[PDB]
């Protein structure tokens, strides 16, 4: 099934930043469009690439955390949806 | 393991 979103403005901003081009969204977009934005600006560690470092990115600013791992899926999806309203 | 593939496990649950 699907989740419709509506990103609050600094999501808003970064979507758009990575192509996105509407108010709202499904939580596939939202999830696809930070992925990409993460991997088009090589935030993750070169090395360890479930590491994201994201102190000097909008995308800290976003989340409110310096940094954070792939792995911690709750914690990401916590972070996503402080930054939306569902429906 | 690259990012773009552990980004899909995350968006694949
Ligand atoms: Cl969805
Ligand atoms: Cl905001
Ligand atoms: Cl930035
Ligand atoms: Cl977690
Ligand atoms: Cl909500």
């Amino acid at each position: 099934q699907e989740t419709l979103v509506r990103p609050k403005p600094l999501l808003l901003k970064l979507l758009k930043s990575v192509g996105a081009q509407k108010d709202t969204y499904t939580m596939k977009e939202v999830l696809f469009y930070l992925g990409q934005y993460i991997m088009t600006k090589r935030l993750y560690d070169e090395k360890q690439q479930h590491i994201v470092y994201c102190s000097n990115d909008l995308l800290g600013d976003l989340f409110g955390v310096p940094s954070f791992s792939v792995k911690e899926h709750r914690k990401i999806y916590t972070m996503i949806y402080r930054n939306l309203v569902v429906v | 393991q690259t990012f773009x593939n552990l980004w899909r496990l995350l968006l694949q649950n």
